[PDB]
RNA sequence: GCAGUCAAGCGUUCAUAGCGACAUUGCUUUUUGAUUCUUCGAUGUCGGCUCUUCCUAUCAUACCGAAGCAGAAUUCGGUAAGCGUUGGAUUGUUCACCCACUAAUAGGGAACGUGAGCUGGGUUUAGACCGUCGUGAGACAGGUUAGUUUUACCCUACUGAUGAAUGUUACCGCAAUAGUAAUUGAACUUAGUACGAGAGGAACAGUUCAUUCGGAUAAUUGGUUUUUGCGGCUGUCUGAUCAGGCAUUGCCGCGAAGCUACCAUCCGCUGGAUUAUGGCUGAACGCCUCUAAGUCAGAAUCCAUGCUAGAACGCGGUGAUUU
RNA sequence: CUCUUAAGGUAGCCAAAUGCCUCGUCAUCUAAUUAGUGACGCGCAUGAAUGGAUUAACGAGAUUCCCACUGUCCCUAUCUA
RNA sequence: GUGAACAGCCUCUAGUUGAUAGAAUAAUGUAGAUAAGGGAAGUCGGCAAAAUAGAUCCGUAACUUCGGGAUAAGGAUUGGC
């Protein structure tokens, strides 16, 4: 009856229902708009969140107080071993949508994706793709038939790829498979490229570069059944309340004689699929390089791995990306990294970053040192030693 | 970038990995952590804090270097 | 208004009701906050000031001609820590402000103690009388 | 209460920029009344708190038009309810009045929303005091103080969580439909420019920041501590010593991990059609006319893009299918 | 000076637990007070054992202010049974 | 035993170890706690909670029925050997 003091709505309604996601692997509901006047390249990637750290770099923002001055920004690390391509998928356009007509596989699939196709691998006969691998045993008549069908039809093309989870220190012997859109000219060229890359690997170095803005797609950290106050940011009721204060007091008016969809109730917090945009890449690094954690100024030979490892993940013995800011999901979650769907000109996408130093001190406590050599030099000899 | 030092042991501080305090005159104090920062508030003496530099180098501990 | 430029987000420690030292010579001891100047609105949220902020305030102890009235003040020292873009977390010991007409000119002639670079860069006439800074 | 009409007059001249007497037609039902149809084998009967939605007769933000509009500031009016619309002193208060910040501090509804949501200050039981009245009992929208606020395990609704039936099982997808969130200001510069006699005094673009809202994250900073992790301290018991028990976690400092904070950080899209309105060509009317045909631009609006779920009876693709 | 009736509120006291008009008026406390305190008192309707005024001390009485204090609150969060 | 003390806390004697249990550690709860900056802005209203708290020394106002007020306020010390 005219709320005596107007204030705004608690929570966002366009992120409903805040239910548990169907999978840990979030769906890509959109890919970048295709430009068919360029080569064939991936529009997105799959990685695993390793953790976070802090970065020093010099600012290039004129008019700002801190132009040509250093700042201290945080970054998330995503370990990204090379992704291997095992399939090609063709979608044709209908008045009901883009519809998958067929999907072609490679001859030799690894036992990781083969593991994905099973729920009990240790006991099973592993007879998934045997009769398919035998279709290859001829010249590939039907295989080229299918590829030609795709060439004829197939408005769009998606590549089935999977991860080398065995290279990450997780114990998840079963890899993550995904469809990735191609955004390059000549569907013919796409499928020939794909066929060339069957059984073959593809690295982030070819797909991403410095200063490119990307979207991040992951599953938010789950928190189970949670109360309305932290799930929605509702005001706590006073101390004097009978029957709870971590509640909503007025759940609805008499008429409409119903509880509305828009009122804050209790339920699932976390484990939502969320798509976060405009995270800048600050480094595209290589596990081959012992000096991943090094910098042009930081000529100390050091990998990105902190002292004692990334907490709850492990060490990085593969390639990686340290990307600005914060990314949905907790450590060990499969993240889908998509290149942005729009041309940025904010001068924040246009600011070329040159790193200056990387924190590689232990995150399992208040780390004060960056290397054990530094530690040994500063402290000296211990009761143990020689 | 500079690596300042704890104002209560002399322990190194990379950026962000500590808090700063300014006393009511101007005297600045860099602390690596709540630990040293709290010891400061408790009005404490590193020359008694067995594990700080200011103790170890009062006691001539570990150096073995000035005669090399 | 009356300040030379902008300011970054900075952590809040002085709501209305709080009381801080008049770190100038103008003749007051305290400075009683009543209102922040920018301070957009929200239900049952209190306008919180910060370092370098202009406010409106009164005196509770000082000269008798200096009390029982409203006037604009400016914060210079904040015990509630904040962060600058250089990652440093810092904080003074106390809450200290001074007095000024709205335009950015002090009534006092001088200042007693350290001051933040933000208020310095943002309020020159203060920045002139300003002794040591940070 | 609110909106219209005619125009006598104001408006220096000028009814109609703005107003508008005498009169007059209407709207609403958030005022208060009139009624007494419903409920007296009972609907919990002030106000506050919290929360959502809705309305426009729009306070501000957007695009506009007009002005006795030079500029600035202001006023009148249109589309618009997309987003917002505060903090405190006194009072039980609604209301009312003050202080102050603000772009603005617009008004109203939903059983005068909301008591198995809270409170119980007020009214409105029993106790007690005063005043006035009454011979007296006792009374008084006259004052004052103290005065038990119950039940959900059910149905629906909502929130989130399962799941049968489709040949089985596994993997990848489509996306019907439903929802949607971005907001507002300041500083610099434009520019002491334009404008103006001066007085004073803009705007567009651009740059940097901020507010409100929202979504994630925990590197760092802070907090939290049953890591009962280390140390210390009291009483007492184990003869001592070491080591340890009990003190409803014995207490204190540190206290990582984990969780968390505008008390930390990061992030918050672009195309079309449109309204008002201004115009094009141009008829009707041999002229005129943005309009009738037809047409260009054009808003914080709509639909899309993007965003969340994925129909459990909507679907496709693919692998495998038992001595 | 009178009528009136038996006499006409004396000392004292107050918008007070009594005052309608009432947020009474002045001052003071406040940034701001329908609150409070002190003062005015033609006081609807104060008042002398139907006890008046004042009053140290005491009050699980009612009321205001101040200092300290504090998660009551801005603004919520974490932990244990 | 500690300690002013039959207080609280631990123990000897004697009696008990019995009050449906098990696994998890979600929300909301009951009881309990701690929390940066601020400090009653909340609220009818400081309800609740916090703070102070023992002993010794020091000093201890107004007003007063001269007895008190008063632990006033208000500062400093406490260990072990």
């Amino acid at each position: 009856s005219h709320r005596k003091y107007e204030a705004p709505r608690h929570g966002h309604l366009g992120f409903l229902p805040r239910k548990r996601a169907a999978s840990i692997r979030a769906r890509v509901k959109a890919f970048p708009k295709d430009d068919r006047s360029k080569p064939v390249a991936l529009t997105s990637f799959l990685g695993y969140k390793a953790g976070m750290t802090t970065i020093v770099r010099d600012l290039d923002r004129p008019g700002s107080k801190f132009h040509k001055r250093e700042v201290v920004e945080a970054v998330t690390v995503v370990d990204t071993p090379p992704v291997v391509v095992v399939g090609v998928v063709g979608y044709v356009e209908t008045p009901r949508g883009l519809r998958s007509l067929t999907t072609v596989w490679a001859e030799h699939l690894s036992d990781e994706v083969k593991r994905r196709f099973y729920k009990n691998w240790y006991k099973s006969k592993k007879k998934a793709f045997t009769k398919y691998s035998a279709k290859y045993a001829q010249d590939g008549a039907g295989i080229e038939r299918e590829l030609a069908r795709i060439k004829k039809y197939a408005s769009v093309v998606r590549v089935l790829v999977h991860t080398q989870i065995r290279k990450t220190p997780l114990a998840q012997k079963k890899a993550h498979l995904a469809e990735i859109q191609l955004n390059g000219g000549s569907i013919s060229e796409k499928v020939d490229w794909a066929r060339e890359h069957f059984e073959k690997t593809v690295a982030v170095d070819s797909v991403f570069e410095q200063n490119e803005m990307i979207d991040a797609i992951a599953v938010t950290k789950g928190h189970g059944f949670e109360g309305v106050t932290h799930r929605w940011g509702t005001k706590k009721l006073p101390r004097k309340t009978h029957r709870g204060l971590r509640k909503v007091a007025c759940i609805g008016a008499w008429h409409p004689a119903h509880v509305m969809w828009s009122v804050a109730r209790a339920g699932q917090r976390g484990y939502h699929s969320r798509t976060s945009i405009n995270h800048k890449i600050y480094r595209v690094g290589k596990g081959d390089d012992e000096a991943n954690g090094a910098t042009s100024f930081d000529r100390t030979k050091k990998t990105i791995t902190p002292m004692g490892g990334f907490v709850h993940y492990g060490e990085i013995k593969n390639d990686f990306i340290m990307v600005k800011g914060c990314i949905p999901g907790n450590r060990k979650r499969i993240v889908t990294l998509r290149k942005s769907l729009y041309t940025n000109t904010s001068r924040k996408a246009l600011e070329e970053v040159s790193l200056k130093w990387i924190d590689t001190a232990s995150k399992f406590g208040k780390g004060r040192f960056q290397t054990p050599a530094e530690k040994h030099a500063f402290m000296g000899t211990l009761k143990k030693d020689l | 970038m500079k690596v300042e030092i704890d104002s209560f042991s002399g322990a190194k501080i990379y950026p962000g990995r500590g808090t700063l305090f300014v006393r009511g005159d101007s005297k600045i104090f860099r602390f690596q952590n709540s630990k040293s920062a709290s010891l400061f508030k408790q009005r404490k003496n590193p020359r008694r804090i067995a594990w700080t530099v200011l103790f170890r180098k009062h006691h001539k501990k570990g150096i073995t270097e000035e005669v090399a | 208004n009356g300040a030379q430029g902008t300011k970054f987000r900075i952590s809040l420690g002085l709501p209305v009701g709080a009381i801080m030292n008049c770190a100038d010579n103008s003749g007051a001891r305290n400075l009683y906050i009543i209102a922040v100047k920018g301070s957009g609105s929200r239900l049952n949220r209190l306008p919180a000031a910060s370092l370098g902020d202009m406010v409106m305030a009164t005196v509770k102890k000082g000269k008798p001609e200096l009390r029982k009235k409203v006037m604009p003040a400016i914060v210079v020292r904040q015990a509630k820590s904040w962060r600058r873009r250089d990652g440093v977390f810092l904080y003074f010991e106390d809450n200290a402000g001074v007095i000024a007409n709205p335009k950015g000119e002090m009534k006092g002639s001088a200042i007693t103690g350290p001051v933040g670079k933000e208020c310095a860069d943002l309020w020159p006439r203060v920045a002139s009388n300003s002794g040591v800074v940070v």
